[PDB]
């Protein structure tokens, strides 16, 4: 019951869910090979691992999870890593060649070719589970198989699932950085999926994530390795409220629910707090208020937009730890007050709560310090439109000259989609601005 | 390792002898942690019951 | 007035409008106004003064010049990041949008 | 996701042979071919170069050719040269005597068949082919032609895999033959057409990079080839080994190739220093950035300063953090914008492997789409006009049947090529 | 409550925060560590400490404080020094280049590049306390720093926090002692924000500070360390009232009202006594009468103006120790007699005094003596206009054939901001005069 | 708050290389790099000056040029020549001919490629430059006209970051070159421009300095050398290590120069005295500020008692409080107002540093910006002005590319500094 299958697409999402199951196990009390002791009959005492992990027919404990990958070098890192036994050796879905950061490539020829057996993995899984909540997706918009091969995943859940809650958590092209040259193209190909087929998006840019990791866990030189573990402990704590008892219980329909005012605006940006180095730690008194500020501040955001430049929407607070209704309701009501951060005036409530009793759990190598309380916002506000000018300002000066449109049409697709997906992000930053719109 | 752990208690030595002979700043020759050598007063202060939270 | 004022000085005394936060920072607003979302690449070094006046536009706001006498003043529009070079054509913007 | 290596003509033979010996050392795989490595990850990704044999030897997927066989003693001399089979080995009697037109039409003709032969053989015998490499130079006659017909003929039977060539450039400081103008210019169409993407090397520049980066008094043909080794080693680095944002050929080409006729780039190493200065030297990406955009360290001799990169590309291998292997290209976009394209933001595509080059703890390879390629082409371009005004050398070509006619047509071509470079360097927002 | 914030602006801010917070931690029993190991007088779980300390999880006192200067040598030597533990490693925060005695430079381009960040901190200090009486801001207008970021810091303190209490401590160019050439333009240029964004203003020139420690301290070579404990010591007599139990209790705003006539004069002159040295102190009865006679001598004072040229406006007086309020009140009726000092006639009264139980506390290896009783003035006088007649006089002198401006207008600042200045500067020496005439 | 270092001429090549020996004497520093000091506080600041490579050895940040390859030979060989980068010297194939044409024109102008080329690399490695730093004579070629490029061509890179210039003012009672108010004359004018402070070095005042107060018997060009290496460290000394009164090169220049033009300082160094007279000699700081103030302590060929001093600054080094530091320079302001400026109340800033140079308990450094320093202005040009007139040793300078124009117009330029100095001495309040 309460089972949520997570999915892995893409270097970005494989490693999120690497870092994000170094974190599950550990919590939950699973080896990384996932067998028992040799001793005890049943390795941990309770089901609070039954939706992360399944039971076997030896006893151990199996994943919820798919791994999706059109390349193998990462796939196969995780077959001879660590959790060589805690994964399915199926449920590992490899290719024998990259997308090559081509949506189309992702979408139309290597990816429908193992789209279907992803699927066959997917349907296995969720046979498996009883009280499916829903898939918990991975991956990144500015690669080949983690946007166009996410995408027609994405496509595949929503027409053979039914209306399921499918939550993403998606890593943009940073407003400063970047990996590569076709990126907007592939986040702009990608918001197709990602506009219609999933029910909320989160922003999980690394600019903003290298940023927390610098000012706060001052780690000089961060990697993927830091920015994977904070993005997995911001799933853990999305996501414990059902795993936990705690105060107020959410959901995966509660919090898609409670955040999305219009179908199409459904693109939320989402920090955590406190996050803090040990050196900073045993030195501020990290008390709700001050954690709750810390969130609505932008030096605690995940992604690189500042929330002031537009109007909050719908937040939802996910607590843990020591936290009480004594101090979570003043730190609402004093915050309130604040003046730069501002709600549409259709929307006065814009506020859904999620206490829950257990603190956030520590991964050995991390630089997490070791907190009593914690606090994750999943924050829709019309701010988001940033990224979305930004990122299709690229697409149209990439576009003028038709660049790069070469690599997609040699792998199978039209011009009109270009076409289409500028003009519906033109419609999503229009309706955005109507949203934002006072009455 | 044993390497590092000696490199790392031989920095920390450095360290400590950064401000011992003709090598020393103004803040190092007047800024000690000579707290138990003060005789303070410390039977008057406010007690501090009644306080507020929002 | 004998006595110069915070108008005077260059440094607004108020509080700024927020309405002018409350705008959203749209492609549609770039192409009105000239100029685009991309951040503004400056040959400075990381870290400087040279690449925050470049990058940011409360960095180089002055409220006024001079002395004012050589429904009151209202600020918030130097909040935010400079404008790219590059000029937002209208074909690329929608005039409606699919909402309720 | 595995490769096969074709060397061509002398030049070429003799640049695969280090290449090999390169990639025998990174995978730890001994001068007679068995494994004697210390690593996992050193046969984990093996296939990808070498196929195992029945004996557990480790054989490249490699076809040599020359129509030249007094140089491919050489290339069996060299200390790895025994690693290879017998039968990839295919020879003429005569040498292509400097021409294209024997080299593409009448000699090589009657050789290009065993060549395609062994090469759909490693083909077949290849699990997932991801691409054909070549190695040649185009001044030569079975460098040029043969390899010119050789990409031609795999485009016949293998479209979409990837064909990289590492074409030598010849240059006119650096030149020792006459009819370099025109063998260059007959070869640079069929790269244009039968090339996925193809990067430039001159001998000048290796020359030049050898002599005051390396600062060794005396840089061979071994050490000219010893760099272009190293860069086919790094291009392919994500291929064989884990990192933290790997790639591959195809990736690289995506995120170089904005238009179907721009595949030439040029090619860069670091760190590459003295031995004096070996003390003073920080190893940090503060310190290979500097070396990998700077103007000496390109292997092609035409200044980078000349246009605006289209698209570049950075192969960083070893133990970086990510952000500070990004941050750097963030810095370098942000403060050098009139040497960047401005309607193609973000062209710096940056990706990382875990394992370094064994003797090496970290470095970086570099692949520059710079709109500065059309100075190489131009510069032997005058080279090649002047020598066709007085129909200079076109006997030794229309003996061999070839008419007077290609030689307007690859001019045309080569032409198109240099004004297509020049209006999108030119190219406005 | 009765939470009080301390930002040091400059290395002159830094230098005198050092010594201020050395004593502090030495009046409440703290340690650099930040610790109450154990106190047989200190009741259980008592907090006197609550105004300059705030407690942490850890059960450490952190400070609230704030140390800015554009350059990280006083910073990074005060991160290496003793109280790396007591300072949290934000809150003592650094630029990279100096302002090299240039207002412009550290209010329009140096100062804007930290000023945020020191909002930001100051906002987070000012979250752990609920009961913030104000802001007391340590700089000396002389140099780059603590003129323009000290400006500019006040000037986004004023409208950050409203009517919250700003007390500054500056140094100006005393008379003949004084470092720099460029000092009378920073200190004129300055005058802005101590005229408006700073509710009171008091005086610690170093020529006078000298004189009183030549003279009565008898040490022929007191150096900044012992000009800065003497600071720490004024400071702390001016807090004592809000940190320690007494008979007359005064708070920030308490002697703010007292002590400001009209909106802007409020510029005040210092003076503490008695100062003395081990040899002087066991040999003499420092009476009340006596120490407030040394107090209101124009050789005790901390302030090179001597009041005999002026009218006394306002003077608020802060004994510690075992006054009995008789003492303070004799002393009182024999300053109205005395005939030397002049009181203005429409202030008949022009006296307040605030008795505090607990003595000072001797700095063993520093410079001063223990003694059973102290006082402190804080006075408002129409003296006051002889250093700035000789201020805007250096000004004039300088700016008469345009010297050293063009480092000035080369930083982003307009010319006419000298002659604004200096007009202003002119309207103090003008309603100074004003209010000093009889009616 | 980085300093980057370079070194033009012979002479500035000398000078420098002292330099490094001082500095490196003072944070522990062998000729190999390699650190063993008494105290973490060199390492501290180690970076100002210094680059620490991977491998822990310590690199100046340092660009020597010169036109003849012996003097980066002599260099390299000298005791601390193994501490520079093998890289970071820059030689030409012939020398400047002691013409200022060459270095600046013909030959300078060839190889600034390559100096700026090295230089930006070290000027981009720092991470926050603080300033440039320059060594070199303007009596020579390669000193007065490559230094003067690369100061013009530095500033248009840089335009905010200060520029330290010393920059050896030859005299003819010293003279060793007929060119030399040519040199000198066409050095000014691009000085003027392009330093942001600059003080000047008269080997004649540094000789009557050696043969008066330290009374050697045969002061040698090492003596001098180790005189400005000493005080050229000293005006750092808030840079590198904490003191009570920091302050920076801008500081410096805020608090000297009041006006664009006029940045010509006097300077000097103090204590100093003889071999047998140390162990007489009480060292107080009224002693040590009336040596500063001394006449004949001056490292520059002019009394100050013929002129009035603009400003002064007084970097004092060792334990020590303020008065001795400002009550002093009270008593020096009272006492001799006729040599002060009254228009500038504190003319005189004081610095404080917590660590003395090694050797002694106490120092200080002075640099005065007196307008006397207009002396040798004048002698240079009724100097210039006489071979000007009769046309002498100009064929040499007009073979070049230079022209009778650019003359006309430094010698005009050079006057307007004279005027203005001259006009803001006998200027009243
Ligand atoms: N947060 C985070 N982002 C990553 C990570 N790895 C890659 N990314 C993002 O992914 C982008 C690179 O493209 P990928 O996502 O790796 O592409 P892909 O999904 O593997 O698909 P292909 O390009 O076809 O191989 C980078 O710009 C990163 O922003 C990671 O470990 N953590
Ligand atoms: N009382 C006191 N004053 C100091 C101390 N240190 C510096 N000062 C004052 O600072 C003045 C010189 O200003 P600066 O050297 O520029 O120092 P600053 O004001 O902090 O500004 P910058 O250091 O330039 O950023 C002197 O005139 C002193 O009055 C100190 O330790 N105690
Ligand atoms: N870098 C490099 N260049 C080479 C090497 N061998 C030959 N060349 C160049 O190739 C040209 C001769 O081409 P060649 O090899 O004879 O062509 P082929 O006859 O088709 O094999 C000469 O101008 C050389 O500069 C080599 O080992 N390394
Ligand atoms: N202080 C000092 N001055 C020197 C030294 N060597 C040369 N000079 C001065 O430099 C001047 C000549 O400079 P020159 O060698 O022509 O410079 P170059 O042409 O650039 O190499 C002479 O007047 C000397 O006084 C030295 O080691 N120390
Ligand atoms: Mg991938
Ligand atoms: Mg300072
Ligand atoms: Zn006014
Ligand atoms: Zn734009």
């Amino acid at each position: 019951m309460r089972e949520a299958i997570c999915i892995h697409i893409g270097q970005a999402g494989c490693q999120v869910g690497n870092a994000c199951w170094e974190l599950f196990c550990l919590e939950h009390g699973i080896q990384p090979d996932g067998s028992m002791p040799s001793d005890k009959c049943i390795g941990v005492e309770d089901d609070a691992f039954n939706t992360f992990f399944s039971e076997t027919g030896a006893g151990k404990h199996v994943p919820r999870c798919l791994f999706l990958d059109l390349e193998p070098t990462v796939v196969d890192e995780v077959r001879t890593g660590t959790y060589r036994q805690l994964f399915n050796p199926e449920q590992l879905v490899s290719g024998k060649e990259d997308a090559a950061n081509n949506y189309a490539r992702g979408h139309y020829t290597i990816g429908k070719e193992i789209v279907d057996l992803a699927l066959d993995r997917i349907r296995k899984l969720a046979d498996n589970c009883t009280g499916l909540q829903g898939f918990m997706v991975f991956h990144a918009v500015g690669g080949g198989t983690g946007s166009g091969l996410g995408a027609l995943l994405l496509e595949r859940l929503s027409v053979d699932y039914g209306k399921k809650s499918k939550l993403g958590y998606t890593v943009y092209p940073s407003p400063q950085v970047s990996t590569a040259v076709v990126e907007p193209y592939n986040c702009v190909l990608s918001t197709h999926s990602l506009l219609e087929h999933t029910d909320v998006a989160t922003m999980l840019d690394n600019e903003a994530i290298y940023d927390l990791t610098r000012r706060s866990l001052d780690i000089e030189r961060p990697s993927y390795t830091n920015v994977n573990r904070l993005i997995g402990q911001v799933v853990s704590s999305l996501t414990a409220s059902l795993r936990f008892d705690g105060a107020l219980n959410v959901d995966l329909t509660e919090f898609q629910t409670n955040l999305v005012p219009y179908p199409r605006i459904h693109f939320v940006l989402t920090s955590y707090a406190p996050v803090v180095s040990a050196e900073k730690a045993y030195h501020e008194q990290l008390s709700v208020a001050d954690i709750t500020n810390s969130v609505f501040e932008p030096a605690g955001m995940l992604t690189k937009c500042d929330p002031r430049h537009g109007k909050y929407m719908s937040c939802c607070l996910m607590y843990r730890g020591d936290v009480v209704p004594k101090d979570v309701n003043a730190a609402i009501a004093t915050i309130k007050t604040k003046r730069t951060i501002q709600f549409v005036d259709w929307c006065p409530t814009g506020f859904k709560c999620g206490i829950n009793y257990q603190p956030p759990t520590v991964v050995p190598g991390g630089d997490l310090a070791k907190v009593q309380r914690a606090v994750c916002m999943i924050a829709n506000s019309t701010a988001i439109a940033e990224v979305f000018a930004r990122i299709d300002h690229k697409f149209d000066l990439m576009y003028s000259k038709r660049a790069f449109v070469h690599w997609y049409v040699g792998e199978g697709m039209e011009e009109g989609e270009f076409s289409e997906a500028r003009e519906d992000l033109a419609a999503l930053e229009k309706d955005y601005e109507e949203v934002g719109a006072e009455s | 390792s044993q390497a590092q752990e000696m490199a790392l208690t031989q920095r920390d030595a450095r360290f400590q002898t950064r401000h011992d002979g003709k090598w020393a700043t103004t803040y190092s020759t007047g800024y000690q942690d000579r707290s138990a050598e003060a005789d303070v007063c410390h039977k008057y202060g406010a007690k501090a019951v009644f306080d507020i939270q929002d | 007035h004998c006595y110069h004022k915070c108008r005077c000085y260059g440094h607004d005394d108020t509080l700024p409008n927020y309405k002018l936060l409350t705008i959203p920072r749209t492609n549609n607003y770039y192409a009105a106004t000239g100029g685009c979302p991309c951040v503004p690449r400056v040959a400075a070094h990381p870290g400087s003064w040279r690449l925050k006046e470049g990058q940011l536009r409360s960095s180089t706001y002055r409220c006024g010049t001079g002395c004012i006498k050589k429904c009151c003043h209202h600020s918030g529009d130097q909040y935010g990041w400079r404008r790219g070079p590059h000029t937002v054509l209208d074909k690329n913007t929608a005039a409606t949008g699919k909402c309720d | 996701r595995e490769i096969v290596s074709c060397q061509a003509g002398q030049c070429g033979n003799q640049i695969g042979s280090k290449f090999w010996e390169v990639i025998s050392d990174e995978h730890g795989v001994d001068p007679t071919g068995t494994y004697q490595g210390d690593s996992d990850l050193q046969l984990e990704r093996i296939n990808v170069y070498f196929d195992e044999s029945s004996g557990g030897r480790y054989v490249p997927r490699a076809v040599l050719m020359d129509l030249e066989p007094g140089t491919m003693d050489s290339v069996r001399a060299g200390p790895y040269g025994q690693l290879f089979r017998p039968d990839n080995f295919i020879f003429g009697q005569s040498g292509a005597g400097n021409n294209w037109a024997k080299g593409h039409y009448t000699e090589g003709a009657e050789l290009i068949d065993s060549v395609l032969d062994v090469c759909r053989k490693e083909a077949e015998s290849c699990d997932c082919l991801q691409g054909f490499q070549l190695s040649h130079s185009l001044g030569g006659g079975t460098g040029s032609g043969m390899g010119t017909l050789l990409i031609s003929k795999l485009r016949e039977e293998y479209p979409d895999r990837i064909m990289m060539t590492f074409s030598v450039i010849p240059s006119p400081r650096v030149s020792d033959t006459v009819v370099e103008p025109y063998n260059t210019t007959l070869s640079v169409h069929q790269l244009v057409e039968n090339s996925d993407e193809s990067m430039c090397i001159d001998n000048e520049a290796l020359y030049d990079i050898c002599f005051r980066t390396l600062k060794l008094t005396t840089p061979t043909f071994g050490d000219l080839n010893h760099l272009v080794a190293a860069v086919m080693s790094g291009v392919t680095c994500c291929l064989r080994f884990p990192g933290q944002l790997n790639s591959d050929l195809r990736k690289l080409a995506v995120n170089l190739v904005p238009f179907p006729r721009l595949h030439f780039f040029m090619m860069g190493f670091a760190p590459l220093t003295s031995r004096g200065s070996q003390q003073y030297r920080g190893l940090s990406v503060a310190e290979l950035t500097q070396q990998m955009f700077d103007a000496k360290n390109m292997m092609q001799a035409a200044d980078p300063r000349h246009g605006r990169y289209l698209t570049a590309s950075a192969l960083f291998r070893g133990r970086m953090s990510t952000k500070e292997v990004d941050e750097q290209m963030l810095n370098v976009q942000n403060k050098n914008s009139s040497y960047f394209i401005e309607w193609i933001p973000n062209n710096i595509k940056s990706s990382i492997c875990d394992i370094p080059p064994k003797g090496l703890k970290m470095s970086v390879t570099f692949i520059g789409n710079n709109t500065c390629i059309q100075e190489m082409f131009r510069r032997v371009g005058e080279q090649f006009t002047g020598m066709f005004r007085r129909k200079a050398f076109l006997h030794w070509y229309t003996g061999e049947g070839m008419d007077e006619m290609e030689f307007t047509e690859a001019e045309s071509n080569m032409n198109d090529l240099v004004s297509e470079y020049q209006q999108y360097q030119d190219a406005t927002v």
